[PDB]
């Protein structure tokens, strides 16, 4: 119902704009922006389409065009790394997705990609999983793609939210959970990592 | 000031029920809507129901109608969220938020939502304590620096944290990275710790994980041998 982008990146100083689109936008003008930093509740910055509560920093404003609207900050400084979420109002109270958005305070660095295939021990007990493990990769925001041969695939899949490393990159892992049959049925399964506009791709086949 | 205080968190086996307060303070509890919204790990925030203070009257997302329950109590200015037939997919961050106006516009919940409470953390598992199968992660080269091969152990399906690895006793610590573990659809976790050691060792040093699942009461030290 409303779609906005999961993560977004920019550098201090800099502005940016976070858009969400969905029919409910254009009909009320109740279209809310919230933020939320990481173990913390959402809280409100910008409410009633561009309405800015007391006491929020004058660098957040808001307004729709159409069925989209946009959070723009201005000025972006470090403590603006958060989830952003708008609401809105569709026979009930919605939410989109979340934005990610973060303050780049180092170089952008694409991740490493490590894939294991399942152990013939777990293959001879009747299961299959494959692990794709992810590091080293800043920001904080990756998609994972499962791919059986060409195929993608949605079953089975469970992927981490990214942690902070020690170096203040990121780790994340993905699993494939597999029936042996699939397993041994295909050419091969890939764990495709998708980064700031670049991909990192691990392939492994039943026949190694 | 004002503030919104929930309980602590919960852990259920589906077909249960739970019970989350909150606690409010700070404002006139009966001018504001207390609404409770949800966020599921890595999903986007989900409205379920609000109650009016005031009244008690009460309005439920179409999802929940039936299975949640919303009361206030006017002495302890305390809201309290009952979900009943509790199934996997109600694993959430539970929160209660202030409706902004009140109950004087016809839209007077749904103009702004300040402040929320902290959050309770519900968790629906089948599992009670689960001891970990602990399988080889053969080593590989592919992916590691020069002369190096990276070998690990899988430690699938485990209830609840935490669990601790080691290597070789502890005697192997540098290349060392245990991953954050997932928690599954199934209520279970899983994680992977991988080494990276010397490529030219593979064939003469032994490599052993030592799993530690102090809630189950379980140890598993995992032999991981090269795939000739």
């Amino acid at each position: 119902e409303l779609t906005q982008p999961a993560s977004v990146s920019g550098s201090p100083g800099q502005s940016i704009t976070i858009s969400c689109t969905g029919s409910s936008i254009g009909s009320y003008d109740l279209v809310s922006w919230y933020q939320q930093y990481p173990g913390k509740a959402p809280k409100v910055i910008i409410f009633e389409v561009s309405k800015r509560p007391s006491g929020v920093s004058h660098r957040f404003s808001g307004s729709k065009s159409g069925n989209t609207a946009a959070l723009t900050i201005s000025g972006l400084q470090v403590e603006d790394e958060a989830i952003y979420h708008c609401y809105s109002y569709d026979d009930m109270i919605i939410f989109g997705g979340g934005t990610r958005l973060t303050v780049l305070r180092q170089p952008k660095a694409a991740p490493s990609v490590t894939l294991f295939p399942p152990s013939s021990e777990e293959l001879q007990a009747n299961k299959a999983t494959l692990v794709c493990l992810i590091s080293d990769f800043y920001p904080g925001a990756v998609t994972v793609a499962w791919k059986a041969d060409s195929s993608p695939v949605k079953a089975g899949v469970e992927t981490t939210t990214p942690s902070k490393q020690s170096n203040n990159k990121y780790a994340a892992s993905s699993y494939l959970s597999l029936t042996p049959e699939q397993w041994k049925s295909h050419r091969s399964y890939s764990c495709q990592v998708t980064h700031e506009g670049s991909t990192v791709e691990k392939t492994v086949a039943p026949t190694e | 000031q004002v503030q919104l205080l929930e309980s602590g968190a919960e852990v259920k086996k589906p077909g249960a029920s739970v019970r989350v307060s909150c606690e409010a303070s700070g404002y006139t509890f009966t001018k504001y809507f207390i609404h409770w919204v949800r966020q599921a790990p890595g999903h986007g925030l989900e409205w379920i129901g609000w109650i009016n203070t005031l009244t008690s009257g009460v309005n439920y997302a179409r999802n929940f109608q039936g299975r949640l329950t919303l009361t206030r109590d006017l002495s302890t200015e305390t809201v309290y969220m009952d979900l009943r037939n509790l199934k996997s997919d109600d694993t959430a961050v539970y929160y209660c938020a202030r409706g902004g106006r009140g109950y004087d516009e016809p839209w007077g919940a749904y103009t702004w939502l300040d402040p929320w409470g902290q959050g309770s953390l519900v968790t629906v598992s089948s599992a009670s304590t689960k001891g970990p199968s602990v399988f080889p992660l053969a080593p590989s080269s592919k992916s590691t620096s020069g002369g190096t091969a990276a070998l690990g152990c899988l430690v699938k399906d485990y209830f609840p944290e935490p669990v601790t690895v080691s290597w070789n006793s502890g005697a192997l610590t540098s290349g060392v990275h245990t991953f954050p573990a997932v928690l599954q659809s199934s209520g279970l976790y899983s994680l992977s710790s991988v080494v990276t050691v010397p490529s030219s060792s593979l064939g003469t040093q032994t490599y052993i994980c030592n799993v530690n699942h102090k809630p189950s009461n379980t140890k598993v030290d995992k032999r991981v041998e090269p795939k000739s």
